[PDB]
C-alpha cells in the first residue's frame, strides 16, 4: 500500500494536510514491507531444505511401486500437484500492488521433485550428507525394522505391500478429485486476505463527519480555510483504516509463520527421516513421507503402517 | 533441553548429519549453540542382496547388510565398511528361499562344525 | 536515482539489498472541460429586481433552470448586506453545475435577518421559517427600506414548511405586522435564499466555461460537469440505459461517465502509476545503480538497456544468460555487481545431479568427518518502560 | 460484544450518527467470532485425541 | 430469518453453519414520567418587573427554589433580544428538574 495515495490520492492540499502527522505513512510502509520480505523467508524454510536438485532415473524399477503419479511430468508437475492447482479458486487500482513471490511455482514444483527423486532413491542419507543409493525394498526393509517389525515379514510380503501402496495412492487420487473442500485451510487463507483488503477498498466510501466522501468535491466547492476542518476529518478517518489493516495483517502473518514453521519442521523431521514421533505424521506407525507443492502451502502424504485382524493368546 | 542434555534423534533439528553433542554459549542477547555431529565420507559401492540361499533356508542379516566387492560375500553396518565373514551368529534364519524377489547363493558359515573335528 | 535512497535511508553509504524509494505517475496535460450546450444567461434580474415580494406567512419561491447562470456578476457587488453562502464558495460558483435553483423570497426586519440559518433560535426561526440540518446555496439580504418605508405579516413548524392560515388560536390570534418608516429595531430588509442540488441527476445551470475539445486514449485531467478527475479515457464494449449519468464499480470513483453534449459514453480507468525500486549493489562497493518500475510495461517511462519482467520493467541491469546463486532478490524467478555492471538473470536452486540408481547396488561410507555449527537464537529484547 | 448497543446504548440519533464511520462494527464482530470459533478449536484439538 | 442471513452475509447463498444476523430486544411502552408533587408557580415576574437593578458593583442576585416553574411565558416572547443558554436548549427546558 501507499500511504499518501490510498489516503490523499494525488491531492497536493490533502498532502500538505498530512504531512504534519509525523511519520505515520512510513512506519505502516516498514510494517508492511517486513512483513511482505517474512513471506519469502517462510517458503525459503519449508522447500529450500536440500542442496543438490537430485534426479530420478528412466529406469523405474521400485520393486512394484508405482510412482508415476506422484513425480513430475515433462509438461511442467506431477498429476496430484496439478489435481490441487485445481482444486484452488482465487488488484492493483489506488495505491494498492500485488508483488509476486520470489519463487515461481515451477521453481516450488522443482523443489518438490528434487526431495521426492532423493527420498525414493536414497531414503535418510541425502538429508545428512551425500545421497548413497539403495533398491527400494531393502530401504523399505530399513523402515519396517525401524517400526519395530524384522526385515523378513517385507521380503515374504513384497507384493501385497506393492499392492496395497499402490492401492492407497489410488484413494488419494480419487479423494482429491471428487470431494469438494479439500483444501479448506488453504481457500480460508486467500479468502481472509481478500476480505481484509475489500474492507480496506470499501472504507473509501465514508465520511467519518465530513461533508463528503469524496476529497476533490470538498476540494472543488469550498475554501481553504474551511477545507482544512473536512479534509482533516477525512484524513483521520482513513488514517484510522490503514492502522487497523496493518495490524490485522501482523497478527495474521504471525500465525502464518508459525504454521509455516510446523511445516518446515514436519518436512525435516518425516520427510528427510523416519520420524518416531506418535500421530505426528499420520494415524499408525511412520514409515515415509512424500511432499507436495500446493497453491500457497504444502500437502503431505505420510505413508503408515497399521496392523489389523489380530489374535488373543495366553501370557506369561 | 533436547540437544545439550540429551541426544537428539531428530533430523536436522542441531545440525546437518547425525547428532553427537552440543555445547552451548553465551551472548549479547541471545544464546549460540555448537553442535558437533558425524557426516560419512568416502563412499564406495557394493553389489547387494536381499537374503542367502543356503541348504533350502533364506538367511537375513542381523545387524547390517549383505555387500559384495564383485567376489564374495560379507556383512557391514549400514553406515560404515568394516566387514565380517558371513556367519550364523550375525543372520537369523526364516522360511525356504524360494520366495524373496532376488536372493543370492552363497555360503554360511557356522562355528560350531569346525570345532567339532 | 541513488541519491533518494541516501534519503530514504537518512544514510550516506546504504548496504546491498533492494529498497523502495519513490512512487511514480505520469503527470497528466492539458485539461478539458465538458459543459452541457445550452448557453444563454438566466434571468436572475426577473428574480431579485422585484418589488412586490410576498410577507413572512405566504413567503414566495421561484425556480430556475435550463439557462447558463452568470453569479460572479452578483456576488461581488456592494449591492447586498448579507451575502453569505453555507457550502459553497460565492467565487467558485462559476465552476458547479446545479440540476435546479430554487430562489425563495421575503421582506423581513433588519434586526431578525439573522434568524435565516440553520441552528438558530428566535420568532420566525420557529415559527415562520427554517433552514435544515444541512446546507442551502446562500443567503442574499439587502436593505429595502427606501423602497418599503404593516402590509409585511408574520406568526414548531419543520424546515421549509408554509403556514397559510391566518386564524384567531382563550380567544387570541396570533399574528402580527411590521412597521414601515425611516424612524433600527424595526427596519426592514429584503431578503432571499438559493437553494441547489449536487450529483443527484442532470444538471442544467451553471456559469461561462469554455467546454472545450475531447481527448481520448491518454491520461488527462478532466473538470467533467462539476466532477473532476484524473486518468485515460478509453472505449467500452459496457452500454449504459437511458436513465444513465455514470456509473462505477466499488468505493465512490466514477468508472464510467457519459457526455452531456453527444451522449456518449466513455470508460475511465486510472492512469499508469506505480512504485519504483532500486537494486544497489552498495554503495561501498561501487555506486552504480538499477532501477525497476513495479507493474509496469515500460511503453510508458531513462531506457539505456531495457528488460521486462514478471515483477515489472528493469532498467540498468543486463540480462544474462547462465544461471548463478542469487545476490538481490527481484521476484517472480529473477534475482540480481558482475563485471563493471548489474546483471539480471534468473536464479538456479543449486547443482544437479542423479544418483546412479540399480536394483542391487550400494553405497557405503568408508571415512568420516566430525563438524561443528553454530546456530544463533534471541532469547530477550530491552526491557523499555 | 455489540458495537451499537456498547458505545450508543438503544439512541436512534446516535446510531445514525454512528453509521458514517463506514463498517468498524462489523469488522470487531468478525474478529471476536473468530477467536470465538478458535477457541472451540482448541479444545476439539487437545482432548479429542 | 433467511432474508436477514442471506443479507448479513451480502449474497443470495449460504453455505451451512450458525451465524449471528443481529441482536433483538423488547422494545418498552407506556413511558412513564414522574415529577415531585409540590406546584406552585413561583414569581418570575418579581425579578423581570424590576427597576432597581443594581449597577455592575454590587449587581444583585437573588435565588428561586421550591415550586414548578414556567419558562415557557417568558421565552416565547419578543420582549428579549439576547436569549443565549449556554449547555441548555430552552424549548427543553419545560422537562429538566434543578
Amino acid at each position: 500500500v501507499d500511504c499518501t495515495m490510498y489516503i490523499c490520492g494525488d491531492s497536493t492540499e490533502c498532502s500538505n494536510l498530512l504531512l504534519q502527522y509525523g511519520s505515520f505513512c512510513t512506519q505502516l510502509n516498514r510494517a508492511l514491507t517486513g512483513i511482505a520480505v517474512e513471506q519469502d523467508k517462510n517458503t525459503q524454510e519449508v522447500f529450500a531444505q536440500v542442496k543438490q536438485i537430485y534426479k530420478t532415473p528412466p529406469i523405474k524399477d521400485f520393486g512394484g511401486f508405482n510412482f508415476s503419479q506422484i513425480l513430475p511430468d515433462p509438461s511442467k508437475r506431477s498429476f496430484i500437484e496439478d489435481l490441487l492447482f485445481n482444486k484452488v479458486t482465487l488488484q492493483k487500482f489506488n495505491g494498492l500492488t500485488v508483488l509476486p513471490p520470489l519463487l515461481t511455482d515451477e521453481m516450488i514444483a522443482q523443489y518438490t521433485s528434487a526431495l521426492l527423486a532423493g527420498t525414493i532413491t536414497s531414503g535418510w542419507t541425502f538429508g545428512a550428507g551425500a545421497a548413497l543409493q539403495i533398491p527400494f525394498a531393502m530401504q523399505m526393509a530399513y523402515r519396517f525394522n525401524g517400526i519395530g517389525v524384522t526385515q523378513n515379514v517385507l521380503y515374504e510380503n513384497q507384493k501385497l505391500i506393492a499392492n496395497q501402496f499402490n492401492s492407497a495412492i489410488g484413494k488419494i487420487q480419487d479423494s482429491l478429485s471428487s470431494t469438494a473442500s479439500a483444501l479448506g485451510k488453504l481457500q480460508d487463507v486467500v479468502n481472509q486476505n481478500a476480505q481484509a483488503l475489500n474492507t480496506l477498498v470499501k472504507q473509501l466510501s465514508s465520511n467519518f463527519g465530513a461533508i463528503s466522501s469524496v476529497l476533490n468535491d470538498i476540494l472543488s466547492r469550498l475554501d481553504p480555510p474551511e477545507a482544512e476542518v473536512q479534509i482533516d476529518r477525512l484524513i483521520t478517518g482513513r488514517l484510522q483504516s490503514l492502522q487497523t489493516y496493518v495490524t490485522q495483517q501482523l497478527i495474521r502473518a504471525a500465525e502464518i509463520r508459525a504454521s509455516a514453521n510446523l511445516a518446515a519442521t514436519k518436512m525435516s523431521e518425516c520427510v528427510l527421516g523416519q520420524s518416531k514421533r506418535v500421530d505426528f505424521c499420520g494415524k499408525g506407525y511412520h514409515l515415509m513421507s512424500f511432499p507436495q507443492s500446493a497453491p500457497h502451502g504444502v500437502v503431505f502424504l505420510h505413508v503408515t503402517y497399521v496392523p489389523a485382524q489380530e489374535k488373543n493368546f495366553t501370557t506369561a | 533441553s533436547e540437544c545439550v542434555l540429551g541426544q537428539s534423534k531428530r533430523v536436522d533439528f542441531c545440525g546437518k548429519g547425525y547428532h553427537l553433542m552440543s555445547f552451548p554459549q553465551s551472548a549479547p542477547h541471545g544464546v549460540v549453540f555448537l553442535h558437533v555431529t558425524y557426516v560419512p565420507a568416502q563412499e564406495k559401492n557394493f553389489t547387494t542382496a536381499p537374503a542367502i540361499c543356503h541348504d533350502g533356508k533364506a538367511h537375513f542379516p542381523r545387524e547390517g547388510v549383505f555387500v559384495s566387492n564383485g567376489t564374495h560375500w560379507f556383512v557391514t553396518q549400514r553406515n560404515f565398511y568394516e566387514p565380517q565373514i558371513i556367519t550364523t551368529d550375525n543372520t537369523f534364519v526364516s522360511g525356504n528361499c524360494d520366495v524373496v524377489i532376488g536372493i543370492v547363493n552363497n555360503t554360511v558359515y557356522d562355528p560350531l562344525q569346525p570345532e567339532l573335528d | 536515482p541513488l541519491s533518494e535512497t541516501k534519503c530514504t535511508l537518512k544514510s550516506f553509504t546504504v548496504e546491498k539489498g533492494i529498497y523502495q524509494t519513490s512512487n511514480f505517475r505520469v503527470q497528466p496535460t492539458e485539461s478539458i472541460v465538458r459543459f452541457p450546450n445550452i448557453t444563454n444567461l438566466c434571468p436572475f434580474g426577473e428574480v431579485f429586481n422585484a418589488t412586490r415580494f410576498a410577507s413572512v406567512y405566504a413567503w414566495n419561491r421561484k425556480r430556475i433552470s435550463n439557462c447558463v447562470a452568470d453569479y460572479s456578476v452578483l456576488y461581488n457587488s456592494a449591492s447586498f448586506s448579507t451575502f453569505k453562502c453555507y457550502g459553497v464558495s460565492p467565487t467558485k460558483l462559476n465552476d458547479l453545475c446545479f440540476t435546479n435553483v430554487y430562489a425563495d423570497s421575503f421582506v423581513i426586519r433588519g434586526d431578525e435577518v439573522r434568524q435565516i440559518a440553520p441552528g438558530q433560535t428566535g420568532k420566525i426561526a420557529d415559527y415562520n421559517y427554517k433552514l435544515p440540518d444541512d446546507f442551502t446555496g446562500c443567503v442574499i439580504a439587502w436593505n429595502s427600506n427606501n423602497l418599503d418605508s404593516y402590509n409585511y405579516l408574520y406568526r414548531n413548524l419543520k424546515p421549509f414548511e408554509r403556514d397559510i392560515s391566518t386564524e384567531i388560536y382563550n380567544c387570541y390570534f396570533p399574528l402580527q405586522s411590521y412597521g414601515f418608516q425611516p424612524t433600527v429595531g424595526y427596519q426592514p430588509y429584503r431578503v432571499v435564499v438559493l437553494s441547489f442540488e449536487l450529483l443527484h441527476a442532470p444538471a442544467t445551470v451553471c456559469g461561462p466555461k469554455k467546454s472545450t475539445n475531447l481527448v481520448k486514449n491518454k491520461c488527462v485531467n478532466f473538470n467533467f460537469n462539476g466532477l473532476t478527475g484524473t486518468g485515460v479515457l478509453t472505449e467500452s464494449n459496457k452500454k449504459f440505459l437511458p436513465f444513465q449519468q455514470f456509473g462505477r464499480d466499488i468505493a465512490d470513483t466514477t468508472d464510467a461517465v457519459r457526455d452531456p453534449q453527444t451522449l456518449e459514453i466513455l470508460d475511465i480507468t486510472p492512469c499508469s502509476f506505480g512504485g519504483v525500486s532500486v537494486i544497489t549493489p552498495g554503495t561501498n562497493t561501487s555506486n552504480q545503480v538499477a532501477v525497476l518500475y513495479q507493474d509496469v510495461n515500460c511503453t510508458e517511462v531513462t531506457g539505456s538497456n531495457v528488460f521486462q519482467t514478471r515483477a515489472g520493467c528493469l532498467i540498468g541491469a543486463e540480462h544474462v544468460n547462465n544461471s548463478y546463486e542469487c545476490d538481490i532478490p527481484i521476484g517472480a524467478g529473477i534475482c540480481a555487481v558482475a563485471s563493471q555492471s548489474i546483471i539480471a538473470y534468473t536464479m538456479s536452486l543449486g547443482a544437479e545431479n542423479s544418483v546412479a540408481y540399480s536394483n542391487n547396488s550400494i553405497a557405503i561410507p568408508t571415512n568420516f568427518t566430525i563438524s561443528v555449527t553454530t546456530e544463533i537464537l534471541p532469547v530477550s529484547m530491552t526491557k523499555t518502560s
